[PDB]
RNA sequence: GUGGCCUAUCGAUCCUUUAGUCCCUCGGAAUUUGAGGCUAGAGGUGCCAGAAAAGUUACCACAGGGAUAACUGGCUUGUGG
RNA sequence: CCCUGAAAAUGGAUGGCGCUCAAGCGUGUUACCUAUACUCUACCGUCAGGGUUGAUAUGAUGCCCUGACGAGUAGGCAGGC
RNA sequence: AAAUAUGUAAGAAGUCCUUGUUACUUAAUUGAACGUGGACAUUUGAAUGAAGAGCUUUUAGUGGGCCAUUUUUGGUAAGCAGAACUGGCGAUGCGGGAUGAACCGAACGUAGAGUUAAGGUGCCGGAAUACACGCUCAUCAGACACCACAAAAGGUGUUAGU
RNA sequence: GAAUACUGCCAGCUGGGACUGAGGACUGCGACGUAAGUCAAGGAUGCUGGCAUAAUGGUUAUAUGCCGCCCGUCUUGAAACACGGACCAAGGAGUCUAACGUCUAUGCGAGUGUUUGGGUGUAAAACCCAUACGCGUAAUGAAAGUGAACGUAGGUUGGGGCCUCGCAAGAGGUGCACAAUCGACCGAUCCUGAUGUCUUCGGAUGGAUUUGAGUAAGAGCAUAGCUGUUGGGACCCGAAAGA
């Protein structure tokens, strides 16, 4: 017998492969597995781990987010890397000439980036021209902006959104929500 | 598909995953929202505060078409001009030739002010407009023409 | 540590090891904890690879850092995996183990007799 | 103790390096020579039982 | 197809063996086994026969000629673990045994075609046996009762405990 | 592939600890000590024999 | 000094009622009653997180329970002997 | 220590036979017996950490190296028939 | 006024030196809190360990318990009823206690070899009818904890002792 | 003045027995040798014999030694003097639907959804499509209503990755996601009340131990799957009753 201080046969809890059957994604995973093994650059390891992520853990990254990231000093000539989708944004009216490498570009995002003088690039061409992740800039999208996150942690005084179908007066705005009707949360 | 469900996996195991003690029964706590004030009170008050009681005043025969008023912010305002003319209108900001935007034709009731339009004068026709939105349009050099 | 031993006394037998006991224990049952794995020593280069910053270049250096409680005792001792000993070859010598060694049992402090016990246990 | 530790390090920065700030637990005693001269050992055995009531 | 296919097949190329670090060193015989020692055969068709140890062959076999003129055992090899070396010794510095070796006792090449339904000794062995055994007899007759002792067959009596018997 | 114990297999005992050759060549495990004629004191002997 | 020297001395939803803002609504447009809202008290649930509630059944019924009594056994032995 | 105190109902229980300088009682020294426990080795599986592309090496959900681990109702999940 | 149990601290989110902010504070250019800059070196301020550390969502069964050591209430008591801490059983085989949910030993993939635990070694039954010092003779001996009970009281039985 | 007991050490020598031989070109650490080589040094070889078939081995029946209580179920506790079960075949119990939560996959993404319908067709398929409509891109308030940049869309503290100097140790710089915190903005509540004037309207600025399921360079929509939820006969079978 052994006095087990820890739970036995415990899986790491991390994805080691994409959950999908996309063969082109699996080819990208194979390429960045080779790069994350034969190169010591932590960029290839971070890109490889991001290639395993689910959809909610790969939020889209807008072109306005990319332009804001390019307003940083020393980052004008960098290569923006989005392991996921670059969506479009009409809120902006100027776009810098830059190189963006991403899994997917929406039609609007690709048009805006190309019209700005830049180029859209896949992660394999990213690997070819920047094998060690030279002057790259990895961007991620907002994960807690998801609508499901609003209801996480519901409870008294937590200030969270109830899981509700119909919204308005007569829908959970009474006893328990105001002092005049019983109490307030 | 049934072949992927846990019902197939429970074959040969007596209780079908329901327990030998609890012994899956018909409606052990009542049907629907039974006991919302009595034995489901903790769940109701924790997850749905505000459920019980009346708040506000009634509206007999409410027609939602009276309250039709889609809102549009100034940042999305320039999306109403088609892209074939958007670049041309964006450059060479003219006081004598400014784009006319019929937001009502685009299906909007009130123009709001989430901000930062370029300093290009535009005519913005709207039914309702917010104070800050009209200030921002006039700051850019445009005008708001109220319509009905 | 003495209060720790005074608190687990009914479950352990401890004492003061000699140089021969420590040397034979490390040579025969010494495994290192390297990258969370239990690695048989079997070579000076492994001990130098894991304890070389502490100036411990060989198994004899490890033995000295144990017999004389040196500055790097804590690192050398934790580098050693807990020794897995066999049951004593001639038995425990007592009818019942779970009395104190003073009371004719086996547990507690048996200070210099731990050498004979451990030698029979490995 | 924080002030005292700073004082010890401040002195050691000039003279007497390796001031060894950390506290240590009670260490085992070192060797010694217990002189008998004037301290001849003398003690008896256990004592018989007496009623004392 | 009744069974689909295996997508990948094992390679049929046989693997070579790793180099083996086991050298052949000469066998170290027991202390009691010295030439001219009277042994007792414990197994074989000549069980319980007192024999004379003559030579140590290179295949870890003892060349014994338990005198054929005395007890009818020829020049033959035995395994050292199947004999009991007794204290009695006979001189052998009058005999030559260098001719007898493994190639001398190379038996035959039997054919698989050959088969036996129901049912001689080579020429050279007889004169070799006589020539070897002559000086063995001459040495034996120097002290009395060896001829009778070799003629007699060893056996275990009732209550004879070999774990305390001195041979 | 296989743990070979020292304290036997003198090849492995010599792979580790190159001093073991000098230890054997000099019989340091059976070193004879220098004779010393330092007597105990009378007060020690009398205390030991005291009841 | 935001009641009682401290540790007890008390009460949701719906409904009614009062106070406050003199404010919002009655949806074709106004005025005045009337009604409905918003904020804060009261009217009471003592089974005190709060149904509106008399019995009988030896004429009885059903689901159950050895989760629970009445006979035997078991432990105990006050009481009995 | 032994004896008296010491009475229950089918025939019966140091487990049985039996046991008296014990095969009883108190104590002590040794030797010996044997668990799925401990040590070493092999094999299965699981988990973890790694290696493997100047064409891999064959399909890199493959091959391989290294270490540790394995009880299980109710129940969860996985891979399969 | 203990023992056991129990709170906190043992630094980098730290310490020190200047001088910055403010509508708070001071009689005040006094403090308070938060700072800029500077200094502190690898023992960054006890020990041991750390099996990865943090974090989140969502959902099953369960919501009859029972036993033991110790503490403890009611009861004459109970294999009674009720609490406290811990370990167990339930959910669990294996060795030992003949037998037994819980006691002792030890927790379990499939095998081999060795060694032991608890318990034993006359025979059943594997293993000393071992060794040593004594005690006991019962016309109801005694013979291993849980555990399958014994008392007040008495004996020129016998042994040791005051 | 010695010996011995006892205890301890040897990187002292050696005899007998038992189980195991995993891996499969080489690489390493070594040792003996002037080297060249050799070896017991990252896991067994060499030699020999018999048989080559029921001999070994498998299955099966039996015998022998030891062990083994009847399953399922409720239960703290079942071999129970608890219940169901004489035997066998066949049938026999978590399903489908509406709406939905978390997670995952896929498409497109500030959008998304063809299939109400029209067109067409090799005709319940496949293919093509307008306008709408749903959800989403704005919240808040009971409501009338009003409605999201002071600032590189803020400051502070961490923070992966990247950039520079570095052989490295490290040092700076930039710092997405995320976490904590102080702010700003929008709505509600309370307050303050400028120019102006149908003299009662309007509500500019400025506040707050207040409040919101908000803003602060969007993340959603649609389909599918396991799991969970509610209504449905609702896992299957079962009342005493009521009409
Ligand atoms: C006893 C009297 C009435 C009582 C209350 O309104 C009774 C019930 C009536 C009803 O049908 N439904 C409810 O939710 C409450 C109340 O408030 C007291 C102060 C005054
Ligand atoms: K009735
Ligand atoms: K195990
Ligand atoms: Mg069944
Ligand atoms: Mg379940
Ligand atoms: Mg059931
Ligand atoms: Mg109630
Ligand atoms: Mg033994
Ligand atoms: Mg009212
Ligand atoms: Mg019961
Ligand atoms: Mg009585
Ligand atoms: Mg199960
Ligand atoms: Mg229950
Ligand atoms: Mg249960
Ligand atoms: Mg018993
Ligand atoms: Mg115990
Ligand atoms: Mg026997
Ligand atoms: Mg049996
Ligand atoms: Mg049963
Ligand atoms: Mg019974
Ligand atoms: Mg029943
Ligand atoms: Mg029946
Ligand atoms: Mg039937
Ligand atoms: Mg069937
Ligand atoms: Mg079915
Ligand atoms: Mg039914
Ligand atoms: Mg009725």
């Amino acid at each position: 017998g052994i006095d087990h201080t820890s739970k036995q046969h415990k899986r790491s809890g991390h994805r080691t492969a994409p959950k999908s059957d996309n063969v082109y994604l699996k080819l990208l995973v194979k390429l960045y597995t080779f790069l994350a093994r034969r190169t010591d650059a932590p960029f290839n390891k971070v890109v490889l781990k991001a290639l395993f992520l689910s959809k909610i853990n790969r939020p889209p990254v807008s072109v306005s987010r990319i332009a804001r990231a390019l307003k940083q000093e020393g980052a004008a000539n960098k290569t923006v890397v989005v392991v996921g989708t670059v969506t479009d944004d009409a809120r902006i009216f100027e776009f810098p000439k830059t190189t963006v490498a991403a899994l997917r570009f929406t039609a609007g995002a690709r048009a805006k980036i190309v019209k700005a003088g830049g180029e859209c690039i896949t992660l394999d061409q990213l690997a070819v021209r920047a094998p060690k992740g030279q002057n790259t800039l990895i961007l991620r999208g907002p994960r807690n902006s998801r609508e499901a996150v609003r209801h996480f942690g519901m409870g008294p005084h937590k200030g969270k959104a109830p899981r509700i179908l119909s919204t308005g007066r007569k829908f959970e705005r009474a006893r328990g929500r105001r002092r005049s009707k019983g109490f307030k949360v | 598909p049934s072949r992927f469900t846990k019902t197939r996996k429970h074959r040969g195991h007596v209780s079908a995953g329901k327990g030998r003690i609890g012994k899956h029964r018909k409606h052990p706590g009542g049907r629907g929202m039974a006991g919302g004030q009595h034995h489901h009170r903790i769940n109701m008050d924790k997850y749905h505060p505000g459920y019980f009681g009346k708040v506000g005043m009634r509206y007999f025969h409410k027609q939602q078409a009276h309250f039709w008023k889609p809102v549009l912010n100034l940042d999305k305002l320039w999306t109403l001009i088609p892209e074939d003319k958007r670049d041309q209108y964006l450059k060479s900001a003219s006081k004598e030739t400014a784009p006319v935007i019929d937001t009502l034709a685009a299906g909007y009731g009130k123009i709001l002010g989430k901000g930062r339009i370029p300093n290009v004068p535009v005519i913005v026709k709207a039914r309702f407009v917010s104070k800050l939105a009209e200030e921002k349009i006039r700051a850019a050099g445009g005008v708001v023409e109220l319509i009905a | 540590t003495l209060e720790l031993l005074k608190l687990i006394e009914p479950y352990v037998a401890y004492g003061y090891p000699s140089y021969s006991t420590i040397r034979q224990l490390v040579y025969k049952r010494g495994f290192g904890k390297i990258n969370k794995q239990r690695v048989p020593l079997s070579d000076n280069a492994i001990i130098e690879a894991n304890l070389g910053k502490y100036g411990i270049l060989s198994i004899d250096d490890l033995i000295h850092e144990i017999i004389t409680v040196g500055p790097h005792f804590k690192q050398a001792n934790n580098f050693l995996w807990p020794f897995k000993l066999s049951n004593p070859s001639g038995g425990w010598g007592v009818p019942r183990k779970f009395k104190h060694f003073i009371q004719g049992g086996s547990f507690g402090n048996r200070e210099e007799f731990i050498n004979k016990l451990v030698k029979s246990m490995n | 103790r924080v002030k005292a530790n700073a004082a010890k390090r401040a002195e050691a920065k000039a003279q007497g390096v390796a001031v060894q700030l950390k506290r240590q637990p009670a260490q085992p005693r070192e060797s010694r020579i217990v002189s008998t001269e004037g301290n001849v050992p003398q003690t008896l055995a256990p004592v018989p039982y007496e009623t004392f009531i | 197809s009744a069974q689909k296919a295996p997508k990948w097949y094992p390679s049929e190329d046989v693997a070579a063996l790793k180099k083996t670090r086991k050298a052949a060193r000469p066998q170290k015989l027991r202390a009691s086994l010295v030439p001219g020692t009277v042994l007792i055969l414990l197994a074989g068709r000549f069980r319980g026969k007192r024999v004379v140890y003559l030579k140590h062959l290179e295949d870890n076999t003892l060349l014994i000629s338990g005198p054929f003129k005395v007890n009818g055992v020829p020049l033959r090899r035995v395994n050292a673990r199947y004999v009991i070396a007794t204290s009695t010794k006979v001189s052998v510095e009058g005999v030559n045994v260098e001719k007898f070796n493994v190639e001398y006792f190379a038996k035959e090449k039997l054919t698989k075609k050959e088969k036996k339904e129901a049912k001689e000794i080579k020429a050279e062995r007889v004169e070799d046996q006589k020539v070897v055994d002559k000086a063995l007899i001459a040495e034996i007759k120097k002290t009395p009762l060896l001829k009778q002792y070799l003629s007699a067959s060893f056996s275990l009596k009732n209550g004879d405990k070999p774990h305390m018997l001195k041979f | 592939v296989l743990k070979k114990n020292p304290l036997k297999n003198k090849q492995v005992l010599l792979r580790l600890n190159p001093y073991a050759k000098v230890f054997a060549a000099e019989k340091l495990g059976s070193k004879k000590a220098e004779k010393t004629g330092t007597k105990p004191a009378a007060v020690f002997t009398e205390t030991l024999k005291h009841d």
